[PDB]
């Protein structure tokens, strides 16, 4: 059957099956997270120490694309860090232009769009890549949105993706998001990563966290150490 | 059969695996060995070159990009080649521009996007080289690798070629006392992790190796067969 | 037990299993159809050797020219295809006139060989001009020259690689003829040696009785440029042996 | 109705149990227990002039019973309920195998290869078993074939011959046979084991949000 | 397997499509090239009449320009454009530098153009092999051939085209000083030489000469006729 | 076979099996979708499934405005249905800079078409696997309700339907408007939802459906609360 | 063709007959036949754990070393698990003719493109027939019992000399009993693995070229 | 699947038995039987020139031209070069099914990548697989000797006028000899294809999908 | 382990490769010599077949001594035979010869595995005809047989008798065609090697290599 060689084509069935297989590529990654709660929006992802030799703060999958609003990904992570590229550039063009800080939900549409470009064109791959897009503004709110292979586009009150996406999913279903506060919330993440990480198939992980919110003034960053120690060591704790 | 799925780079696999991207990653293996490892105050590479033949000089495995970085290229001299130029002219930018030494961290980002553009499109291959770069800024002490996928690592130290996993296992369980080593311990326990990969037969010569240094004060340099002299005298022998 | 599906040999930009890339490997075999060629560097020199293989005796055996000169300092022997060897020839050329119009000086032997690796090595294709050739170029040159660093040869390939070597052959009997460069060389011989050595290893190899027709001989000194043996220098020689 | 998938689906989570018991504890449990049947003496004979059993007829210058070779009937004895186990097995596991195809479809066939790939191993193995079925009764028959012949033309030597040489070539086909039956639950266990998730799970869910 | 697209090589570095149009070239008329001592001689067979065909149409040697000439073997399509080019080339190149062509440079170009068809897929090699003829300015005789695959030579004397392999045998024993000596004797030796494989001598030889300082000739069919008889009357 | 799997060559037929496997993709998302038109009003109805809680209930749609007097509703791939969206947003409002006034629907429909036909007609891309249906109000035609499809056939309709109940829904429809007695809005409304309820058999709750609508006394596209939604869902369970 | 209103009449109650009983054959049938393939393999007589009980009493005389033979019956055993089994196996074979000509039924005028439902079809009919060809074999071997042991009782009546004989007739028994055994789990798994592709791949079966 | 310690004890037991025996047969047992297999092609015994010196006497009494026969025996020669053969192809046989089961342990998981080692895998299974079924072919042979020439003799002692029965008699004694001598030729050959395939290819043998390379994940 | 087990196994190989060259130096040559003069001897080419004929001595209706073999026949067979063995030993060793000259498994450049392949499929082809023509021998003897007895038992059917002369006149028109193909398979083996030497000998070639 030649009918899932290219992305032009069509199954006999109406399956475009290309897009499906690269969709099958972000399960091979490790899990990522992204709850949204009243105050603002947290990400996490487990990022597996494939080696000792690797520097900490390397292979980071938390992106910034631009002051407002933070970028996690799963799948290749070529393809995520050209993504980052693209929005990077389409959120400062719209600055340039409109004179303010891009809405998620049209940089959302826009970097959909452009995945969605390569989904229909023969010469060119659908991208590997799956990623989370998170922004608080005072305006606009906490925002979530999730951008698949195919350039579908959803916002999320609690978001998964990679290897442990349905078994996160659960977990996160059983929270209850909206009420709690964002210090709260990176405890939780923690626990859940904690929860999903197969120990006896992957080796070590190391915990990678950020979030936005007003407690930034609406900047996505980094959670300082102390904030992510007593995560993890809640996250241990609970694990039992 | 799934011959299928193998002829291009722009067809995925039914298990999400671009299998032309995993066969350009299988070139780096192909190259002769290189080691990195940095400490506090300097980054080095070192590498064993191979040569056609007796009478021909041992290729060039260590290529200098600035004064602040230089790489060391495992996989196709073509492709190498291709990408010092690349780097070169973007350092080159960076001075006439800003009047600053590009970072090293944004050197290799731009190096990623531009191997990525190959994998994604139909046409140009994978870039089927395996780089090591190395280099000192404000920051501090630098060592990347990058892979013919676009995908770059930061790390303490790190092999790439052919056997490098013996010389990554000696420096794994040797990296503690690399941060805080002098430049003549750190390059002294590159070569005894490079002289890991080699054949039991063969063993380290002036000729075969070829050390790089950069440092806060040392721009890169490297030393070539007769200055690695200094630093091999020191290794005592097989074990 | 025979396994030769190969399926990923055809085509460059298509990396086979294990990596190997076999388009360009084939392209370093075809050198292999090519005439013998061979390079000796020296303190008093290079000398560079190759024999012609003349089809039929009406052809002019002086239009074979498999030994040339990219300028005075640099000359070349080629073994592969004449044609993209022509090119690259032209290539080396128009590249030592531009470095003598832009810095007033004389290329190195290596920055000649590099240029011309520059232009093999685009049968990848990374660039986007049409005019470029999409097979690599079939052929490996020999580069002699004399330069700042005293006689210097230099050996490429149709990859773009590039390597100083002070003795190699190239072409169809380059296995063999190696081992023979291998015991025979060593550092200290003058060039009338290796002329005679060169001359000896092209006779073992060569299908034809040697004569001043079937070869080219060719050398370049310090205090000279790149000169060619003519057919009576050559018959002395030839008689020498 | 759905009546029928209800059953066909009680048989299903049957074969599922009972095929993960057998990967579990019988397959390993057999190997040990071939393994050590031909690490025993039996069956592990240095001269096969042991081996040779007595033929009655007389030389020329009506024959007594001729009975069949003790030694190769009690190994055979032994060795014949493992090969109907062996095969018993092979079954449940086929027909497990076959119960977890998916539905055909022209994308997402990995799993399902994966499975052909196990079923391709499985059918060698059940003709080479239900070949060493077919040897035995072959060694009965040509046994006495080969001792009629021999009897009704007791002059001829070579019918003598040929009766101990079908002998001793059963014993050794019954070694090569425990040792086939040991490898093949061996090599069954081996490649169910490293491919059970997909064999269990050959496609799953990747419609997603595609459509 | 490789011998489907110009750019792959096969295994053993074999690029198999020149060598398919070099065969295409081994199908057409025959063409012989002899260099005279002050004559450059260029004959070519002619395929048949028909009867009812003009033969002005049809005329295998062409002047590229005063003091240059070919003939050629293969498809007369590509032949024509080749001749084309190279005529446009000579006039660009009067005009760039003042001079006149030489034969080593317009057989350089048209090799250059054959090799540029090569190299690149999406175009096919031009099916021809040339026999370029001149006087250079010190006006030494200069034949050279070209071939699909786009390396020249200079020969002495050499035939393109079917029955290539026979004649130039015979031009191999054939040809000395001795027969250069007179231009009658080189257009002789080149009858013989077509005379060796063709049908019937007059009637199938379109013949011309190049003399020192004069344009194309191409001789009379009763100027051919009187050569013939010379040539079949000695034997 | 192969005259499939490439959308220029022709069956021996002359069929162009791609497309028709495009009309498949429309089906394969499970999802229904109706447009009935009125006397004064046209409305479209859609299924609207979450199938997670932890989607933005708010943030799926298939409806989307065009421009501030017309209404789409989409079927199909969600991506290609919001580029096809995006590309008759820019064809509205550059009829608007053009020409000086709201761009009709029957020419939006007509544009979309036929740059699906440049898709069909083209080699490289593939028609979008989404079908489009458009409501509005032209003052000279009353309410208008038309449809595209990838194939690039635009007609317009009295009522239609689209996805995977496409058949029992036009069967049920085509029966309704022989019947033809009127329809007001609130009957236009509930035609609709008894349509769509009735093939899918789901007796739908105010969240499973999305309603939008278009009416002569307000002619813009308004995209009705789940309260409204209610509102007529009880009235029809009510009678 | 013209179509004679008779002739429509038939071809029509033909085509409405054949799918009434497909439906009934895989709803109804189907299920009870597993069913009852699943009690008769727990009945005691078909899973007897010592095959040397179910060795038959052969009498004919040991010749005296150096009169006639009475008559020697059928082990009663294996023919009551034929007697059991044979049914089951000429059934299957029906059902098996039952659903091929349903399939081809179902199969659409030919046409260019839309053929992966042609495909599926042209897939599940070669399993059935797969199917079908495996039950021809278990007659086959059904039948070979009979003229196997006749021919091995016969022989060892004729050449009473030779106890190899005797020793094939008990052989050629207990290789019944497990062959039939076999069968008749193989023949649950045939109906289970019908079911299983049918009604997996039924939408496109039915309705193979779309709508 | 829940896996005893027990279970996890016996596969681990029955994996080491086999990969070390798989290396004491390569390394070990080949080269040996290699030496042994060409002293026995160099001995006398296999090395008979005149074939007709191995024509075994048929005592059956000639008719004349218008009694029983004796014990008639088998022919030495041949049945002792049997005697030697007959062990080593038995031996091919079970170390040819060792070797597959080796590989066949030696498989990796099935994945879409890296199939080049499993190719070389499972066409070197082929080759030996082929290997074996010749093997299964000679002992077949074997057998058909004795089988063919018992009837043989039995049909020129029935009918003692025909002469020819008793020239097939020698003649297959004769052919027997020559395809004996091809046999151990045969299994050297076959020992040494053994070794070459696998160790020319070991590597990919062994370790099927490589090294782990760096994540593109 | 085994640096020494692989020294037996390439002295194994040492030793097939100087046979091999021999063989094709020296006996392919003398042995194609031998069998077109064993052709053009008069034994092997008869004008008439009724000189062939060999007396059947059973006694016709209005118990036969021995019925001997055609001695004509037989001889001719007994020269026969050793070029049989001969050629099936040569083929096998260079058979064997190619087989261990076969490279390392090379995903590419396996085109001179390819030659080795089809010079194999020939030397295999080959290999199955003699085989052929060493069972024929026996076949001719058993028939012969079979057709003497059938004779002998029913001597009233004339039938056998052509038989039995009808299997000799076939068996000698066959050994004559075996002779010959004997000689072209010693021929065409020669020519196939001598041809395809090089790349049988090295099919990979020298790793040129430096492109890493």
């Amino acid at each position: 059957t030649g009918y899932d060689l290219s992305a032009s084509t069509f199954s006999p069935d109406g399956r475009v099956f290309q897009v499906e297989y690269a969709m099958k590529a972000v399960e091979n990654s490790s899990t990522a997270i992204g709850i949204r709660c009243k105050d603002g929006v947290v990400f996490g992802v487990e990022k597996l120490v494939l080696s000792k030799l690797y520097e900490e703060g390397s292979n980071k999958r938390l992106f910034n694309v631009d002051r407002h609003v933070g970028m996690a990904v799963a799948g290749l992570l070529a393809d995520a860090r050209s993504l980052a590229d693209i929005a990077r550039e389409e959120a400062s063009n719209f600055r340039s232009n409109f004179g303010y800080n891009i809405p998620l939900k049209h940089l959302a549409d826009r970097v959909a769009m452009y995945v969605h470009a390569y989904t229909l064109y023969s010469a060119v791959r659908p991208f590997g890549c799956s990623f989370m897009l998170g922004s608080y503004s005072v305006n606009d709110g906490a925002q979530l949105y999730m951008i698949d292979p195919s350039g579908v586009s959803y916002g999320y009150w609690g978001c998964a993706i990679g290897k442990a996406r349905q078994a996160a999913k659960t977990e996160i279903e059983k929270l209850q998001m909206k009420e709690m506060t964002c210090r709260d919330i990176v405890k939780e993440v923690a626990k859940i990563i904690y929860i999903v990480h197969d120990e006896v198939k992957d080796k070590a992980f190391e915990l990678e966290l950020s979030w936005v919110g007003e407690l930034t003034n609406g900047r996505h960053e980094i959670v300082p150490k102390d904030i992510r120690e007593e995560a993890e060591k809640y996250a241990k704790e609970s694990l039992k | 059969f799934r011959n299928q799925y193998d002829n291009d780079v722009t067809v995925w696999s039914p298990q999400g695996r671009i299998h032309q991207i995993e066969y350009a990653m299988e070139a780096v293996k192909q190259g002769s060995a290189t080691v990195g490892l940095k400490s506090k105050t300097h980054a080095v590479l070192v590498a064993l070159k191979r040569a056609q033949s007796e009478l021909a000089a041992h290729q060039k495995k260590i290529l200098h990009v600035d004064n602040h970085i230089g790489i060391s290229i495992a996989g196709l001299t073509a492709d190498a080649r291709l990408l010092c130029n690349f780097m070169r002219q973007e350092c080159l930018d960076s001075r006439f521009v800003f009047d600053r030494p590009l970072p090293v961290s944004r050197l290799v980002s731009l190096i990623g996007s531009k191997t990525q553009i190959p994998t994604q499109r139909y046409g140009r291959r994978p870039y089927g080289v395996g780089l090591l770069i190395a280099g000192y800024d404000d920051m501090g002490p630098h060592i990347f690798q990058t892979c013919p996928s676009a995908n770059y690592f930061d790390c303490r130290a790190m092999s790439i070629g052919a056997r490098s996993q013996s010389a990554r296992t000696y420096l794994e369980r040797h990296m503690s006392e690399f941060m805080e080593c002098n430049l003549n311990e750190l390059v002294k326990h590159g070569l005894r992790a490079l002289r890991e990969t080699l054949p039991a037969e063969q063993d380290l010569t002036t000729k075969n190796v070829s050390i790089g240094i950069v440092g806060k004060d040392l721009e890169f340099t490297i030393y070539d067969d007769d200055d690695v002299s200094p630093f091999l005298e020191g290794l005592e022998e097989r074990p | 037990m025979f396994l030769t599906r190969s399926e990923y040999d055809r085509g460059v930009n298509t990396f086979s299993p294990e990596g190997r890339l076999f388009q360009v490997e084939y392209a370093i075999e075809a050198i292999k159809l090519g005439s013998t060629a061979i390079g000796i560097q020296t303190s008093e020199g290079v000398c560079l050797a190759v024999e012609k293989r003349i089809t039929s005796p009406l052809m002019e055996p002086s239009s074979i020219e498999k030994i040339v000169e990219i300028d005075a300092h640099i000359g070349c022997a080629m073994s592969g295809l004449i044609a993209d060897a022509k090119t690259l020839i032209d290539k080396a050329r128009v590249e030592t006139q531009n470095h003598w119009f832009t810095y007033n000086e004389t290329m190195t032997v290596e920055s000649v060989t590099q240029a011309v690796s520059n232009l093999a090595l685009q049968f990848g294709e990374e660039d986007a001009d049409p005019g470029a050739m999409s097979r690599p170029f079939g052929v490996a040159l020999l580069f002699g020259g004399v330069d700042e660093k005293g006689p210097q040869l230099f050996h490429m390939d149709p990859s773009g690689t590039f390597v100083q070597c002070d003795a190699r052959a190239i072409g169809s009997a380059s296995e063999g003829a190696q081992s023979s460069l291998q015991e025979v060389y060593h550092k200290s011989m003058t060039l009338k040696e290796a002329i005679k050595s060169s001359l000896i290893i092209l006779k073992q190899v060569m299908e034809e009785k040697l004569n001043a027709t079937n070869i080219e001989l060719a050398t370049v000194q310090p205090g000279q440029n790149f000169h060619m043996f003519t057919k009576e220098e050559l018959e002395e020689v030839i008689k020498d042996i | 109705q759905p009546e029928a998938q209800a059953k066909v689906d009680v048989f299903r989570e049957d074969l599922c149990t009972k095929t993960e018991n057998l990967l579990g504890s019988y397959f390993p449990k057999k190997i040990s227990e071939l393994d050590a049947f031909l690490k025993e003496p039996a069956l592990n004979e240095a001269n096969l002039s042991n081996l040779k059993a007595p033929l009655d007829i007389p030389v020329p210058d009506p024959c007594g019973p001729v009975n069949c070779n003790e030694k190769i009937v009690v190994l055979l004895q032994r060795l014949k309920p493992e090969i109907k186990d062996v095969i018993e097995q092979l079954n449940l596991v086929t027909t497990w195998l076959q119960l977890q195809i998916p539905r055909i479809e022209d994308g997402n066939n990995f799993g399902v290869a994966v499975q052909e790939k196990v079923f391709e191993l499985m059918t060698s193995l059940h003709t080479k078993l239900e070949g060493f079925h077919t040897q035995i009764s072959k060694y009965f028959s040509e046994r006495g074939d080969a001792v009629t012949k021999a009897a009704k033309q007791p002059h001829v030597g070579d019918y003598r011959q040929l009766v101990h040489e079908l002998d001793e070539a059963e014993y050794r086909d019954i070694r090569l046979m425990v040792m086939e039956i040991r490898n093949a639950y061996a090599v069954l266990y081996d490649i169910i084991l490293k491919n059970f998730e997909k064999l269990k799970k050959p496609r799953g869910e990747t419609k997603g949000m595609i459509y | 397997s490789y011998d489907r697209a110009i750019t792959v090589f096969s295994p053993d570095g074999h690029l198999f499509q020149v060598e398919y149009a070099q065969e295409a070239v081994k199908k057409g008329s025959t063409a012989v090239g002899v260099r005279g001592r002050d004559i450059v001689v260029l004959g070519v067979e002619k395929k048949s009449v028909a009867k009812l065909q003009d033969e002005r149409t049809v005329r295998k040697i062409c002047a590229l320009d005063d003091n240059v000439c070919m003939a050629f073997a293969g498809l007369t399509a590509d032949a024509r454009i080749v001749i084309n080019r190279a005529r446009v080339e000579c006039q660009s190149h009067r005009l760039t530098v003042e001079d006149p062509v030489t034969v080593e440079y317009i057989t350089r170009y048209i090799a250059s153009l054959k090799q540029r068809y090569t190299q690149s897929n999406g175009r096919r090699p031009f099916g021809i092999s040339a026999l370029i003829v001149g006087f250079d300015f010190d006006g030494t005789p200069r034949l050279y051939q070209t071939d699909p695959s786009g390396t020249y030579h200079a020969w002495k004397a050499n035939a393109i085209g079917r029955g290539a392999k026979s004649v130039r045998e015979f031009l191999e024993k054939n040809y000395t000083d001795e027969a250069i000596e007179t231009d009658d004797l080189t257009i002789k030796l080149v009858i013989k030489a077509l005379l060796e494989v063709v049908q019937s001598g007059g009637k199938n030889i379109e013949l011309a000469v190049m003399r020192r300082d004069q344009s194309l000739k191409i001789l009379n069919p009763e100027e051919i006729e009187k050569y013939v008889a010379e040539i079949e009357k000695e034997k | 076979a192969g005259f499939d799997r490439h959308i220029t060559i022709f069956s021996p037929e002359g069929r162009l099996y791609q497309v028709e496997y495009a009309f498949k993709a429309i089906n394969q998302g499970g999802l229904t979708s109706v447009a009935v038109r009125g006397k004064d009003c046209a409305v479209i109805v859609t299924q609207k499934k979450v199938p997670d809680k932890l989607l933005d209930s708010s943030t799926v749609t298939h409806l989307f405005k065009i421009t501030e007097n017309i209404g789409c509703v989409m079927t199909g791939m969600t991506a290609d249905s919001r580029s096809q969206v995006q590309r008759a947003r820019y064809e509205a409002a550059n009829w608007k800079y053009k020409y000086g006034y709201e761009i009709p629907v029957d020419m939006l429909c007509k544009r979309i078409a036929d740059i699906s036909q440049v898709y069909t007609q083209n080699a490289e891309m593939r028609p979008l696997g989404c079908c489009m249906i458009l409501i509005g109000i032209d003052e000279e035609q009353g309410p208008q309700v038309y449809k595209c499809d990838p194939a690039g056939y635009y007609c317009g309709f009295k009522a239609t339907a689209a996805g995977v109940k496409q058949t029992e829904s036009t069967s049920f429809l085509e029966k309704k408007v022989k019947k033809k007695f009127d329809w007001t809005f609130e009957q236009t409304v509930e035609t609709a939802i008894t349509c769509l309820s009735t093939v899918l058999s789901i007796d739908f709750k105010p969240s499973e459906i999305e309603v939008g609508v278009v009416t002569v006394e307000n002619p813009k596209f308004r995209i009705l609360t789940e309260a409204e939604i209610d509102a007529h869902l009880v009235a029809l369970a009510e009678r | 063709v013209r179509l004679s209103g008779e002739a429509r009449k038939q071809v029509e109650v033909f085509r409405q007959n054949l799918f009434q009983e497909a439906e009934e054959f895989l709803y109804r049938f189907l299920p009870q036949k597993i069913i009852y393939l699943n009690q008769l393999l727990q009945e005691d007589s078909l899973n007897v754990a010592d095959l040397t009980s179910l060795r038959a009493p052969l009498d004919i005389p040991i010749p005296d070393p150096p009169h006639k033979c009475g008559f020697l019956p059928g082990n009663e055993k294996v023919l009551s698990l034929l007697a059991l089994v044979k049914p089951e196996v000429w059934t299957l074979k029906e059902k098996c003719i039952l659903v091929i000509t349903w399939i081809q039924h179902l199969i659409p005028k030919i046409e260019d493109g839309n053929d992966f439902g042609v495909a599926i079809q042209e897939k599940v009919l070669e399993r059935v027939n797969a199917v079908k060809t495996k039950v021809e074999a278990f007659q086959t071997t059904i039948s070979k019992y009979f003229s196997e042991r006749g021919d091995a009782v016969a022989k060892a009546s004729k050449e009473t000399h030779v106890m190899d004989y005797r020793a094939l007739v008990h052989e050629r028994d207990e290789a019944a009993y497990g062959e039939l055994r076999a069968m008749v789990l193989d023949l649950r798994a045939f109906y289970a693995e019908l079911y299983h592709i049918i009604s997996s791949n039924l939408e496109k079966i039915v309705n193979p070229k779309g709508e």
